[PDB]
């Protein structure tokens, strides 16, 4: 079951 | 005149980097919506009030079937709130989790719809989404795609006009972005390769929990092609994940149109996609509006001048 990713902005 | 007292708060549908999303009911109309609620505090703290204005503005100016409508933006003393049309068939992350893999025909349907909306964003709003991921993809009551979340959009991009902000989601970043080069709209097409690849293949094309390793893969290695892929499919993913944006499908002057013509989408009729005359290969089975079977249960189950005014935030629709 693939883990959720997280968006980011530098 | 909208505030929080104008809704009832029924279910938590999701949580995370993006604040909290709640299935609410408008008191005066009985209508259901998804209310995405941010705390003003975290938003200053991450120097990103610009993202929220960007999202507000991208939502007010978009009308498109495969982008979630905004009905209200309102703020309070402590929160920002986006009341959006509720996508009642759930997260596509949810669904691909249960099924592992989609059929070619099913991945084709969704991908058609994503191209539709992204071609819209690009050629009509001059917007580059930048954060296409499975997690940003909902389904409505009839099984049509809804893209949500516009905080990381770039506005005012025309032709090959470029951008430099390093952002997105690590697993989806396009090579030219890892490369610290100026990039244009072909990013969105790279993102679409990764999502199609995920739907048809059952895993991301590049994966490591270690980012340095994850980035080196994206730059250095060719995709693997499972032997269950038909030759049209090997061809669309191969073309969408050309590491050079200049060689990528959708990366010339004709943008989405180079993808609509590709033989994978042969006998997809694009105006029919747009007009919603194609049968969704999966009709969500919901038993009422309040039924959240397709939302994930870690959530369903739950239930100063760091707090400034956001100017002209507040909005109410009326096309
Ligand atoms: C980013 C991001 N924004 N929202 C989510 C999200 C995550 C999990 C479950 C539901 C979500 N949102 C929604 N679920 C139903 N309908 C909706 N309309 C608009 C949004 C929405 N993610």
């Amino acid at each position: 079951g693939r883990p959720r990713t997280t968006s980011f902005a530098e | 005149r909208v505030t929080m007292n104008e809704f009832e708060y029924l279910k938590l549908l999701g949580k995370g980097t993006f604040g909290k999303v709640i299935l609410v009911k408008e008191k005066a109309t009985g209508r259901y919506y998804a209310m995405k609620i941010l705390k003003k505090e975290v938003i200053v703290a991450k120097d990103e009030v610009a993202h929220t204005l960007t999202e507000n503005r991208v939502l007010q100016n978009s009308r498109h079937p495969f982008l979630t409508a905004l009905k209200y933006s309102f703020q309070t003393h402590d929160r920002l709130c986006f009341v959006m049309e509720y996508a009642n068939g759930g997260e596509l992350f949810f669904h691909l989790s249960r099924e592992r893999v989609f059929s070619e025909d099913r991945a084709r349907f969704y991908g058609a719809e994503i191209v539709s909306a992204l071609d819209y964003l690009h050629s009509e709003k001059n917007v580059v989404y930048r954060d296409l991921k499975l997690e940003n993809l909902m389904l409505d009551k009839d099984g049509h795609i809804k893209i949500t979340d516009f905080g990381l959009c770039k506005e005012g991009i025309k032709d090959g006009a470029t951008m430099k902000t390093f952002c997105g989601t690590p697993e989806y970043l396009a090579p030219e972005v890892l490369e610290d080069n100026d990039y244009g709209r072909a990013v969105d097409w790279w993102g679409l390769g990764v999502v199609m690849y995920e739907m048809m293949c059952g895993r991301l094309p590049f994966y490591n929990q270690d980012h340095e390793k994850l980035f080196e893969l994206i730059l250095m290695e060719e995709i693997r092609f499972p032997r269950t892929l038909g030759p049209e499919a090997k061809s669309l993913l191969s073309g969408l994940l050309k590491k050079d944006p200049k060689q990528r499908l959708g990366g010339g002057s004709e943008d989405a149109k180079e993808i609509m013509q590709h033989r994978f989408f042969a006998g997809i009729v694009w105006q029919h996609v747009y007009e919603k005359k194609l049968s969704p290969p999966f009709k969500p089975q919901v038993t009422s509006e309040t039924d959240t079977r397709y939302f994930d249960e870690e959530f369903t189950a739950q239930m100063s001048e760091r707090r400034p005014h956001f100017p002209q935030f507040d909005y109410s629709a009326s096309s």
